[PDB]
């Protein structure tokens, strides 16, 4: 597996913007307008 | 191919209508649930400089396309075994009891099992597919090219499934119900009778990628 | 850092003045707009249990300190980038590049920016920064950490921010002018030489978080 490295894949988990700024609202941040 | 020569017929039908040229479009008059697909491709990792395509069904069954044409699925049970031939000759086996003959395709399998299961998302996880009870036979990967904008999936049932590399967009094309499912950036999906699409017609993004679905199914048909 | 050091000198002198229990006091002959910051943090999101810290600066820039210790930036060109590592070796590159091994926190630097951009207020919007010159070299987030009442930004430049977090309060000092910005509850910018805060006094709300930034500054430098 240690060389399994695909060069093309579907998109990874990371890169999940949806869930990011789920979690972004729900974490700490500046101020948002009221 | 029978499926690809309807599914043909079905795009050429619904583009000559110009769908988006419509003084009213009511595209949601065409959504048809009861035509949700029973399977799609929810994961795909193209290693085909060395061994083939892996991907993911939405059962969790996974498959690889490798590069000498045969077809090694592996059932959603993590142990049951599908091996297709080049000719298409199918047979059964298990990880348990196997034929010495497939442990390398085996082991590749299950690399491509491990990848997609620790690094990449599941395209329709939301979506809840038509349901056979699992009696629906599981299709394997008949053939698949990447161009430019997407990856175009030929499915052994006839569906094909195109995805759209920059906007994360999807159709999944099903010749036997003449429907076609769009899965938006929004990541919604909607299934859609292509005859009501072209009678009550469908927005611009829709129907550009009704076009190239058309021009995917000619080069499919080419080759 | 000396930078540090000299804030703190600064703050200690500011402070031992008591400059909120005078007699008379003349706040507004301490102002010096020359002093006003050109670098300020204007939004923020604490992902730090996952990725780490994102942050916009004034010039609509954005930059991310990883849990990992290293830097990426993204100046207000939209494509050209700034990648500090932990030893602090500063590589410049660019989106366009494409980048094989910055992929994963250039996507994360943009999600950050995405989400700032569609969520959070930008402060200091009310305000010129100071120069025409918009070639000053753009700085970084060299560390930063949360109490219960404040998040502490130290910059690359030397620069201490100091927010509120209850009422948006918010100090912006400055060790190289031995100066300080202060934005109020109204978001009204007032910038002050600290020596002159000494000789003409200010209000115990400028006084109380000067105090308060002192404390937070020993903190910096003991770790």
């Amino acid at each position: 597996y240690e060389t399994f490295d695909p060069p093309l894949h579907s998109t990874a988990i990371y890169a999940d913007e949806e869930e990011f700024s789920k979690h972004c609202g729900l974490s700490l941040s500046s101020t948002p307008p009221g | 191919d029978c499926h690809l020569s309807d599914m043909l017929q079905q795009l050429h039908s619904v583009n000559a209508s110009k769908p988006s040229e419509r003084g009213l479009v009511r595209q949601e008059e065409a959504e048809d649930p009861a035509c949700i697909p029973i399977f799609w491709v929810s994961k795909w990792v193209d290693y085909s400089d060395k061994y083939g395509l892996g991907y993911q069904l939405c059962d969790n069954s996974v498959g690889v396309l490798f590069n000498d044409s045969t077809r090694l699925i592996l059932y959603n049970d993590g142990d049951s075994l599908q091996y297709i031939e080049r000719d298409g000759t199918e047979s059964y086996l298990t990880v348990s009891s196997h034929p010495n003959s497939l442990m390398k395709k085996i082991t590749l399998l299950k690399y491509f099992r491990n990848y997609m299961s620790e690094h990449l998302l599941k395209a329709g996880a939301n979506i809840t597919p038509r349901e056979g009870d699992e009696l629906a036979r599981l299709p394997y990967l008949r053939t698949w090219f990447r161009t430019r904008s997407a990856i175009i999936l030929h499915l052994s049932n006839g569906s094909v499934q195109i995805n759209f590399f920059q906007d994360h967009t999807k159709l999944i094309l099903c010749p036997l119900m003449a429907a076609v499912t769009y899965i938006d950036e929004k990541r919604d999906f909607r299934t859609y009778r292509l005859s009501l699409l072209e009678e009550y017609g469908c927005c611009k993004e829709l129907a550009s990628r009704l076009r190239y679905a058309r021009t995917m199914v000619d080069k499919l048909l080419s080759s």
